[PDB]
RNA sequence: CUUGAGUCUCGUAGAGGGGGGUAGAAUUCCAGGUGUAGCGGUGAAAUGCGUAGAGAUCUGGAGGAAUACCGGUGGCGAAGGCGGCCCCCUGGACGAAGACUGACGCUCAGGUGCGAAAGCGUGGGGAGCAAACAGGAUUAGAUACCCUGGUAGUCCACGCCGUAAACGAUGUCGACUUGGAGGUUGUGCCCUUGAGGCGUGGCUUCCGGAGCUAACGCGUUAAGUCGACCGCCUGGGGAGUACGGCCGCAAGGUUAAAACUCAAAUGAAUUGACGGGGGCCCGCACAAGCGGUGGAGCAUGUGGUUUAAUUCGAUGCAACGCGA
């Protein structure tokens, strides 16, 4: 509705869910879409496919924003982390620079115990 | 990691990503530390590396 | 199990010389009554041919087209998790399943005599109407919705 | 007297120690911009957080703890233990040539001091994790494992506590005893013409011979062959318990029995069996299909119930149209 012609694509590929938020280079959320919020839940929403079917739905918003091309901001493991890209890259959206913003602490915080079964 | 390609051919080149960061330095920290497991469990790798 | 069979060849349609159409008679063939059975196969087969205008084997495959499953899910118990991993079905299996469904559904179509059941239910498939075409699509829905595993 | 020990000169490497700085990565929190209906979590969930606008995303800021990569069979240390970088104060180990003192050594009950973590005191600090505790789920139950929160504590300063599978489960010092492979750092030499090659010291992994061992195994870093000194063991349970002494703020530590009771307890290795161990296979075992049972009427066998008697026997798969 403002025609930005281009922005950036954020992907929060978590181990349980994946979400894609397209925003102008400034960092202002233009349009977002999440796997879970796309029907399938639990086991199904945490699959690679889920990210794709969900991601494509994000473009269904940030596209009518004049957007032509965009970058890639991937962080965290889990599926879709790679899938999400192809969706956009193939959704006509001209790609450009793929970057892995995945955080990596040089040893600072102590992770939680948990997981013990 | 940073990656920019010239000419639209659609190639991820996800190499530079997993060629260092990604999992490992992540999957390792995904859950509670080791505290003891490193000075031992981790040092038992040679028990396999030696042969 | 670990064996390696080949293919139990069948008498190519006892009236059209078509192996494919032949087994179709075997499916409906019950209690070794290959005679009484096939007698119901051709009747509804020729009837539908006369009604559809085109030959039996024609409307046969045609109506079968809408009953041919392209893919299906399979059970795989790997670690207490019984995932229904989907996977496309080979050719011979595709048509095979179809014929089975057609008969099964026809046998309980609820008409008066099998002749009508088979024939009538055979047409419904040609235009995607009877359970035949339904099962196919219903099964395809299992997949895709499970394609995450695929 | 000089080979033991030590002193000097000169270098050698180092997460060795005390103190003070300091950088970047991330976490959480606060503020605001953008944006909208989810997020989070699991095996599923649910609690929980979201329209009072979360999550995601961007900007600024607050703070605490820990230093990815280098990094290892690595290095240092008496032991515990010790990892970013910078400086300051500081201890030890090693080689080199020699110069020097001249047996000044080794060991050591008691004694002295150092001592992981948890814990205790006072006063600070507090992001993340997390006993307790609180919900939610699981279950027959589940005061647990799992999820959502979360206090002590963890961090700091000074003091206390002295324990650990404080482990190489292997006291210290010295001397001899075939080898092979590799890491670490010092030093002598070689067209150094090279990292290349040869030697020769300290340390350290791995394999292993002789011999030792109950066997497993150890093996010039011994558990081999000897010497000097010390500590400790004398069946299992009761029991590192009681009592008393000492120590302690306390939690408790330490020294340390008896009655009674059993004929074992124990080490290693062997064979087999089993594993919600692993690898490779087979059977209509599964999957792939067709038809059945379980519902129905009746036959029939069986338990039961009854009976004067309901003759006796078969009662996981291997009993129940079975001996009949
Ligand atoms: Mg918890
Ligand atoms: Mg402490
Ligand atoms: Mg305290
Ligand atoms: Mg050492
Ligand atoms: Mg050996
Ligand atoms: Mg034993
Ligand atoms: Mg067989
Ligand atoms: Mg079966
Ligand atoms: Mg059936």
């Amino acid at each position: 509705r403002k025609q930005v012609s281009d922005g950036v694509a954020h992907i929060h590929a978590s181990f349980n869910n994946t979400i894609v938020t397209i925003t102008d280079r400034q960092g202002n959320a233009l349009g977002w879409a999440t796997a879970g919020g796309s029907g399938f839940r639990g086991s199904r929403k945490s699959t690679p496919f889920a990210a794709q079917v969900a991601a494509e739905r994000c473009a269904d918003a940030v596209k009518e924003y004049g957007i032509k091309n965009l970058e890639v901001m991937v962080k965290g493991p889990g599926p879709g982390r790679e899938s999400t890209i192809r969706a956009l890259n193939a959704a006509g959206f001209r790609i450009t620079n793929i970057t892995d913003v995945t955080p990596i602490p040089h040893n600072g915080c102590r992770p939680p115990k948990k997981r013990r079964v | 990691i940073k990656v920019r390609e010239n000419e639209p051919f659609d190639v991820a080149l996800r190499r530079f990503k997993r060629s260092c960061e990604k999992a490992g330095v992540l999957a390792e920290v995904r859950r509670r530390e080791f505290y003891e497991k490193p000075t031992t469990e981790r040092k038992r790798a040679k028990a396999s590396a030696v042969k | 199990r670990r064996r390696v069979i080949g293919q139990r060849k069948i008498l190519p349609d006892p009236k059209f010389g078509s192996e494919l159409l032949a087994k179709f008679v075997n499916i409906l063939m019950v209690d070794g009554k290959k005679s009484t059975a096939e007698s119901i196969v051709y009747s509804a087969l020729e009837t539908l041919a006369q009604r559809s205008g085109k030959s039996e084997l024609e409307a046969f495959e045609v109506a079968l087209e809408n009953v041919r499953p392209t893919v299906e899910v399979k059970s795989r118990r790997v670690g207490g998790s019984t995932y229904q991993v989907p996977v496309e079905v080979r050719p011979v299996r595709r048509n095979a399943l179809a014929m089975r469904w057609i008969v099964e559904a026809a046998r309980k179509r609820g008409d008066k005599s099998m002749a009508l059941r088979l024939a009538n239910e055979l047409s419904d498939a040609a235009e995607n109407k009877g359970t035949a075409v339904k099962k196919r699509e219903d099964v395809h829905r299992m997949a895709e919705a499970n394609k995450a595993f695929a």
